[PDB]
């Protein structure tokens, strides 16, 4: 989607 | 004890564009 | 927010996105009360008629945000939950009565120019505030039209409205721990939250005090910004018990 990926530390 | 005073405005005592409107309806 | 206006930098530095996994998607709104307490509407966590069911590892929450889907890097914050607190007595099955839930952070989130707690209504801030005729603020990310999405955070301010007209508005049992507001039809003015936009706040700026305060939830609208429709929120100081004995507790 529209959503710039965060780091993925955060997932 | 400092909740609800943004550091960019109250802190700063700087008004946003649009808090006077809700001063106003304040009677 | 539909009718609003883009947000200053920091106007909104208690606004919470709440932030879908798989798939990565805005989930609702919500708002920082505390270093490690965020506030939002239940129906955004669980409402069985749409199968919304979010457990603690299904979002995050995002704090310090302006753009809606950029990574706001070295000024958003984001954090996980620990756990999710929905009232006990929370209505979903008629009317979104008590629609609020609290979340506990993992970690306390660190204030900034962009991230600081709005404080919540006693009795008294109630009883002066809560008023036919006075205005507070709506903000979020939620769609800009009924039938699209903002590049940033949208803000409206809307009149409290009286309660018989808030009852006669619509078909939905009203109770004591809602509110509603938003302007007449003959008063010109537009202005509604709309899909999103839920579990964020309805604040107002004390007079007496300078300092902002949650009075409401966003919690639900019989579509968005139609004539002779409202919005109706959460009535914070009503549910302020719960609250206190939650956060006393855990
Ligand atoms: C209590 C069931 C309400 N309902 C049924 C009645 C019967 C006829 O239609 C209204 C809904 O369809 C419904 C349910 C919701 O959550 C379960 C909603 O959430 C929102 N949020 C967006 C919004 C938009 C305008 C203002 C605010 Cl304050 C918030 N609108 C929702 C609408
Ligand atoms: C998920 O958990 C909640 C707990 O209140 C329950 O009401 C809901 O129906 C559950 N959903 C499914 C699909 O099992």
């Amino acid at each position: 989607g529209d959503f710039e990926e965060i780091p993925e530390e955060y997932l | 004890a400092d909740c609800g005073l943004r550091p960019l405005f109250e802190k700063k005592s700087l008004e946003d564009k649009t808090e006077r409107e809700l001063l106003e309806s304040y009677i | 927010i539909v009718e609003g206006s883009d947000a200053e930098i920091g106007m909104s530095p208690w606004q919470v996105m709440l932030f879908r996994k798989s798939p990565q998607e805005l989930l609702c709104g919500a708002s920082l009360i505390s270093d490690r307490w965020v506030l939002t509407a239940a129906h955004c966590l669980l409402y069985p008629p749409w199968d919304k069911n979010f457990t603690e590892n299904d979002l995050l929450v995002r704090i310090g945000k302006h753009s809606r889907t950029r990574y706001e890097r070295n000024i958003e914050k984001i954090s996980m939950l620990e756990k999710i607190y929905i009232h006990p007595r929370y209505n979903w099955r008629e009317n979104l009565d008590r629609d609020i839930a609290l979340m506990k952070l993992k970690k306390p989130v660190a204030f900034s120019d962009y991230i600081h707690p709005v404080c919540l209504p006693d009795r008294e801030t109630a009883a002066s505030l809560l008023q036919a005729g006075y205005k507070g603020r709506v903000t979020g990310w939620g769609n800009l039209k009924e039938t699209g999405q903002p590049s940033v955070l949208q803000v409206v301010n809307l009149p409290i409205v009286e309660r018989p007209v808030c009852k006669d508005s619509t078909r939905i049992r009203i109770t004591d721990n809602m509110f509603c507001a938003g302007y007449k039809p003959d008063e010109g003015k537009r202005g509604d939250a709309c899909e999103g936009d839920s579990g964020g706040p309805f604040v107002m700026k004390s007079p007496f005090n300078n300092r902002w305060y949650q009075m409401g939830i966003v919690s639900w609208g019989e579509g968005c910004d139609r004539d002779g429709k409202y919005g109706f929120y959460t009535h914070v100081f009503r549910l302020k018990k719960w609250i206190q004995k939650v956060i006393d507790q855990f």
